[PDB]
């Protein structure tokens, strides 16, 4: 505690009455005269020592700081995801103890946890200045742990896997029984206690106690925000340079989560008070992306879009930032196309996958790039993480930053033709948890192309008959897609004889525009219901509205359906009837069409208006402010 | 009623029970819910009015609703606890006027929409 | 078992839980591992000293008289020739080790031990010379007393000969010494002997010479094939011993020692985590184990309750008591199942029965209510009994101006003087409880470490910047006062104030271990910002949850937190980052009650919160929201 060693690389006097041993360093550092005062042992004693500071990031006293570059740089494979390169070293013969130490770091963050628990122990075995020996103690009894909730959740957890054999979780067992991580650090030599004190916070069951209460400081609304951030870079550059296992833990994601959260929130709230104040801040670059990536659940990832505005966040580095994506994408491509799964590599790696293609959507990617990432997000990524629904999210939120060229497009287009081959079967079903099915992504592609006939689509509709039923209903919500030729083949498998049959073809996107018969039918049902009147009303009356219907003869059913009668004719209407959350119902193209009627815009003006004031409903206040209905 | 939950932006109301329901067919099912997917910002075609997107699955596995779907419901049970909820279960869906009131999960598509 | 080897074995297995156990290991383990026993190298000597092929004075006379006439060259051959092999470590090396002795010390001259030390991952200071003992790297010991072949397989570097036994004390005193100090200051377990062996009876021998009881009994691991003779139970137990008869616990072979051996070993290991608890009278002597020194504390926070049980249950802030980590028996259920049930209350002993109603009126003022499952409607109202949480100022006064009629007086009087800002007078009686004080103790040098903290900082301010903010340089603190608690606060390191402290206040007290640092504030800041992100995505979507409410925790381990520092006088409850705690709490809290509103209540308590703990700037955000 003599001196302060600040995050920037400045030293301040804190506590020592004797010589300024540190400024009398850095004075020897800046003029090179006073250095060949010293011995011949004592030069090259400064000149490791200068190594060291200048390694470290320490350069000067506070009062002689200057231009201070505080850039983050972290000398590992394990952090940058280099899991070939990490495969190749482990491959390689290790020269040196150290090299082991590194080794058994790199088995453990590809989920080879059994070999790097032996390598550990052979490194214990091997290694009795007692560094490498200490910290092999510690990575062992973390890989341990890290073992045991393994195999707690995999016994939890969608198919039996037994990754560990039981020989091996026995052995574990009795090797770690009765094993004292606490004893650990007093049990070792003196001098390793003396030289070494910095390092038993790593024997501790937390470390991060300290950083996370300084966090606090971020929610204050009276640099803290600098600080915090390399703060949370020196914890991450020695957590990984020094090959620790701690890096995996829950405590340190946690830590990392909640430090990246606030000083994302911080900075939304410095950028929403100057603008209160100035009437018109956070820069995220590489590592700040693979933080988040890494340690971010995609639910951490939706709090922080609703809470802040990410969009607001310009994104740099964009470069390392694709070719961290682009590896993740060739990672994925190597452990689900091949039969390189590794269930326990899988389950840690599967997430931050997730995360880093759900975040990829605020990163401008090159065309190349684009088409590995969609190609392996399409095709390589297992449906238990990422449904049909969840992986045309992730693929749409691509098309923010890069709208869809023609090589994605083809990309997509190939993804609807194993689809549609998968139909073969009539068993086969999509299952989406969003409600986002296989018809999402060629409404996507004919979003972006307005033009863009799939000719392998078309060619299995003019294959298709009236057997497999599958594939037809399957290729009906990709009609836009298809050619006329395939068009009119598919056409002619559906009939639109009753009412039934018309609301079938418009869900399903069979019929667009309304012919004169499904008016006549859509008044047969009408005069059905008024005669049995002593769910397709509100349909009915939208879609007049909507001028979606021009028969003209449906004002002799209004009285029966309030939303009808709202609908058909907004000037006649008792706006006593309405009902507010019906609004709740309409998506943008109805809101807005209802805006600007010219009528019952003021009527739900004012109900809107009395919503908000009597509830404080944001979606009601949304609503009414987006398209002032 | 303890993990029931009102979502507002869609006037639902998330609930872990089951139906067991009977449509204007006299068809009869068993163990079934609906999934709700609020998507303001889905791409709609011409005839798209509604807000949400509703899926019924009945014993696991999800219906493609070809007939009307107009429903009545014979008995709703908290999966839970087993304690039959099918009173209230009428209540708020004569309280909440719209469709398809309780609804096993509802699922938010629009932040993480791109245009969002 | 037996009651008096359950006994032995609850003896053992808190010694080794406490660090102070010491395994003292013979040659019977080394055996095992098929080593080289001694009788061979006899048979060898008596082979070339006659013809061909004893006592026990004959073991040590015969390589005497092969020493004395053939050589001590000859003797280190046959030493060389017999003892230069490898042999694998037994299982109950692995045992012993896994047992975590403080030290092991031996009479075996193998590296068995050393290899099995070497292949578990255990560092000991090896100690078979003379010179090792000055030059151990640690305060653990590996001690050889009969030294090893080390530094070579010599008659020199070993106690085999007759004259080796005899000028032992004169060769080795600094290993014989240090080896009777071990025995002294710790709890020995003997393995590998026969109860008749040279080394026992001369370290009964010694153990005669002391004092009555100054000295714990050794334990004694017998593994000979025949139960124990009661006469010879008697006599060796009379002599200081305490003995585990492995023949008498399991049945085997005479041949089959090392299932003797493992049965002791494995019951020993394997009663580790076992507590022993069988009868409600167990169950109430061991929570009352748990708990008796936090009556000292006037309040203790739920969450720091799983901490006093060793994680094996959850203590929930509302107050229910869930399993977590205890695999053995259920002493919590069982104390809830003797609170509700009032007959099986009078099954209890007389001690048993008071120290259930004390166990029971510190639940009950804590608010631990039952188990999880048991969880009926739970209310509890918040009430801080603190004069200085209440801004009693004339009464904190008038309470400081009273004479001490306790040490806690003094406390409690100390804190009263930090609130006031009296804080040299704080420091003082601080000091003067520190003299006459051990929870009072630590808690005074924390309050008085973070006391002098505060001083430090007022002078700062005062210097730097009260000078232009009050107009004037005020001087609250004079030069001397200044100087005088920055000589003795220079050294102090409040990082190793709870380690450098006896074990059984570092045993007794692990939950004020926390108190040193921030790190009790960890769970609960982690819990809110937790609670915080969940609390603010459910308003985000606009749902709204029917019954208990997601931030009932948040506002409880908050007044977990007040109650806490506040009625244990701790003076924490002015640190800047416990004031960001409960705004940050409190602001949550109104958020949420204001979501909830257009769909918690504000009461003294709250009040107060938002008056001590929130800056104007934060009352006008909340007002802004």
């Amino acid at each position: 505690y003599d001196y302060h060693f600040e995050v920037n690389g400045t030293v301040v006097r804190h506590k020592n009455k004797g010589f300024g041993y540190m400024e009398r360093f850095f004075e020897l550092k800046e003029s090179c005269d006073e250095r060949s005062k010293l011995s011949k042992k004592q030069y090259e004693r400064f000149n490791a020592l200068f190594n060291f500071f200048e390694k470290n990031g320490v350069i000067c006293m506070a009062k002689d700081a200057g231009t201070l570059n505080t850039s983050i740089e972290i000398n590992s494979l394990a952090y940058h995801g280099k899991y070939d390169v990490m495969k190749k070293f482990i491959e390689e013969q290790s020269v040196s103890i150290e090299d082991d130490y590194k080794k058994a770091f790199f088995l453990a963050c590809l989920g080879r946890w059994e070999e790097s628990y032996d390598l550990y122990s052979n490194i214990i075995l091997n290694s009795i200045n007692g560094c490498v020996y200490y910290l092999s103690q510690i990575n062992r009894y973390r890989i341990y742990q890290s073992i045991t909730q393994a195999v707690t959740q995999f016994n939890g957890l969608g198919r039996h896997y037994k990754p560990f054999t039981d020989e091996f979780l026995a052995r574990i067992e009795r090797e770690m029984t009765n094993f004292n991580i606490d004893d650990l650090f007093n049990g070792m030599p003196f001098e390793f206690q003396k030289k070494y004190k910095i390092l038993e916070f790593l024997s501790d069951n937390q470390f991060l106690y300290d950083d996370t209460v300084k966090l606090f400081e971020l929610t204050n609304k009276v640099s803290s925000d600098i600080v915090v951030l390399l703060r949370l870079y020196d914890n991450l550059r020695f957590l990984y340079e020094n090959c620790l296992w701690s890096v995996s833990f829950h405590e340190f994601h946690q830590y990392i989560r909640n430090s990246m959260s606030l000083l994302i929130e911080k900075a939304e709230y410095e950028r929403t008070r100057d603008i209160d104040e100035l009437g018109f801040g956070f820069f995220m670059e590489y590592y700040d992306f693979v933080n988040i990536s890494r340690h971010f659940k995609i639910d951490d990832i939706k709090n922080l879009e609703r809470s802040c505005s990410i969009d607001k966040i310009r994104f740099g580095e964009q470069e390392k930032i694709e070719e961290y994506l682009v590896g993740i994408a060739e990672e994925i491509t190597k452990q689900f196309s091949a039969n390189g799964m590794n269930v326990v590599f899988y389950t840690q790696f599967i997430s931050e996958a997730k995360a880093a293609l759900y975040f990829a959507k605020y990163v401008k990617l090159s065309e190349e790039g684009l088409g590995k990432i969609v190609k392996a997000l399409l095709f390589y990524f297992p449906e238990r993480d990422l449904d049909i629904g969840k992986r045309y999210v992730w693929l749409e939120r691509l098309t923010k930053c890069n709208e869809l060229p023609k090589s994605i497009i083809s990309i997509i287009d190939d993804f609807l033709v194993l689809q549609a081959e998968k139909h073969i079967d009539q068993n086969y079903s999509e299952v989406s948890s969003n409600g986002l099915y296989s018809r999402d992504y060629g409404a996507l592609i004919k979003h972006f192309e307005k033009n863009f006939i799939s000719k392998r689509l078309s060619e299995i509709t003019l294959c298709l008959t009236q057997d497999k039923q599958k594939q037809i209903d399957f290729l009906f919500k990709l009609l836009p897609l298809l050619s006329t030729n395939a068009k009119s083949h598919l056409l002619s498998f559906k009939s639109v004889e009753n009412i039934n049959d018309l609301m079938n073809g418009i869900r399903i996107g069979l019929i667009d525009e309304f012919t004169p018969e499904h008016e006549e039918l859509i008044i047969e049902y009408l005069e059905t219901r008024k005669v049995n009147y002593i769910d397709y009303m509100s349909t009915f009356g939208i879609w007049y509205f909507l001028e979606e219907i021009n028969n003209s003869k449906m004002e002799e059913f209004i009285g029966m359906d309030d939303q009808y009668d709202f609908f058909v004719d907004p000037e006649n209407f008792d706006y006593k009837k309405f009902i507010p959350s019906w609004l709740k119902n309409y998506n943008d193209k109805l809101l807005g069409k209802i805006a600007g009627n010219k009528h019952m815009k003021h009527h739900v003006i004012e109900v809107l208006k009395e919503r908000v004031k009597n509830s404080n409903d944001k979606r009601y206040l949304e609503i009414l402010m987006n398209y002032f209905i | 009623t303890h993990d029931l939950v009102y979502h507002s932006k869609i006037n639902t109301f998330v609930w872990d029970v089951e139906f067991d329901i009977v449509l204007s067919d006299s068809k009869e099912l068993n163990k079934c819910y609906f999934v709700k997917c609020f998507n303001p910002y889905r791409i709609n075609g011409k005839c798209d009015f509604a807000v949400s997107s509703i899926d019924i699955f009945s014993e696991g596995k999800r219906l493609l609703i070809e007939n009307e779907f107009n429903f009545k419901i014979t008995k709703a049970v908290h999966v839970a606890t087993s304690k039959d909820v099918t009173e209230i279960v009428l209540h708020l869906s004569e309280r909440i006027s719209s469709p398809f009131p309780i609804v096993k999960e509802v699922v938010y598509l629009d932040w993480s929409h791109p245009q969002f | 078992l037996d009651n008096n080897v359950v006994e032995c074995i609850k003896e053992i297995t808190e010694s080794s839980r406490n660090g102070k156990l010491v395994f003292f290991v013979g040659a019977g383990v080394s055996t095992l591992s098929d080593y080289p026993q001694w009788w061979r190298l006899v048979d060898k000597y008596h082979e070339e000293l006659y013809g061909s092929p004893y006592s026990s004075d004959e073991y040590l006379r015969i390589p005497q008289i092969f020493y004395n006439v053939k050589g001590e060259m000859a003797f280190d051959g046959i030493l060389k020739d017999f003892f230069q092999v490898d042999k694998p470590t037994n299982p109950i090396h692995d045992k012993i080790l896994a047992m975590n002795p403080a030290h092991v010390i031996t009479t075996n001259y193998d590296n068995l031990i050393d290899t099995a030390c070497w292949k578990r991952g255990k560092y000991f200071s090896v100690i078979s010379a003379e010179e090792d003992v000055a030059n151990a790297t640690s305060s653990r010991y590996l001690l050889k007393v009969h030294g090893d072949f080390r530094k070579g397989f010599k008659g020199e570097n070993v106690v085999l000969k007759e004259d080796d036994y005899l000028n032992y004390d004169q060769n080795y005193p600094l290993i014989s010494n240090l080896m009777k100090t071990i025995i002294a200051t710790h709890t020995i377990v003997f393995i590998g002997y026969g109860l008749g062996d040279y080394n026992i009876n001369m370290l009964l021998n010694w153990v005669r010479k002391l004092q009555k009881d100054s000295f714990h009994k050794p334990f004694f691991i017998r593994t000979d094939p025949s139960p124990i003779e009661n006469e010879t139970l008697i006599y060796y137990e009379n002599k200081g011993l305490r003995i585990i008869d492995a023949a008498s616990l399991i049945d085997s072979n005479e041949y089959d020692y090392l299932e003797r051996y493992s049965a002791v070993m494995d019951l020993l290991i394997e009663s580790q985590e076992n507590k022993f608890i069988t009868k409600d009278d167990e169950v109430i002597d061991y929570i009352y184990g748990k708990i008796s020194p936090l009556f000292a504390l006037q309040y203790i926070r739920k969450i720091d309750l799983k901490h006093v049980f060793e994680y094996d249950y959850h203590f929930e802030v509302n107050g229910t008591v869930v399993r977590h980590k205890n695999k053995g028996f259920g002493y919590m259920e069982r104390f809830f199942e003797l609170k509700e049930s009032c007959d099986e209350r009078s099954k209890l002993s007389k001690k048993q029965y008071e120290r259930f109603n004390a166990l029971f009126n510190f639940f009950e003022k804590n608010g631990v209510i039952c188990m999880a499952k048991d969880a009926g409607t739970l209310n509890t109202s918040i009430e801080i009994n603190s004069l200085a949480y209440h801004g009693k100022y004339d009464v904190m006064k008038k309470f400081i101006e009273e004479q001490s009629v306790s040490i806690e007086d003094d406390y409690k009087k100390a804190f009263f003087l930090a609130c006031l800002g009296r804080w040299e007078e704080s420091y003082d009686l601080y000091s003067n409880i520190i003299l006459n004080s051990g929870c009072v103790y630590y808690l005074s040098q924390i309050n008085r470490y973070r006391i002098y903290q505060s001083i430090t900082q007022a002078v700062t301010q005062f210097n730097g910047l009260g000078l232009l903010t009050f107009g004037r340089h005020y001087k609250p603190f004079t030069d001397e006062f200044l100087a005088r608690i920055e000589r003795e606060m220079t050294n102090f390191n409040i990082d190793d104030l709870f380690n450098g402290m006896p074990f059984e206040f570092q045993k007794k007290y692990k939950i004020l271990e926390f108190l040193s640092d921030n790190q009790f504030l960890y769970d609960d800041t982690v819990k809110l910002f937790e609670l915080t992100n969940k609390v603010r995505s459910e308003m985000s979507e606009g749902s709204y949850s029917f019954g208990m409410s997601s931030d009932i925790v948040v506002l409880l381990r908050l007044y977990d937190n007040l109650r806490f520092l506040y009625e244990n006088c701790l003076w924490s409850v002015s640190f800047h980052e416990f004031h960001q705690y409960i705004r940050n709490s409190m602001s949550l809290l109104i958020e949420k009650a204001e979501y909830e509103r257009t769909r918690f209540f504000m009461e003294y308590y709250d009040f107060v919160n938002i008056s001590r703990h929130f800056k104007i700037d934060d009352i006008k955000n909340l007002e802004r929201s």
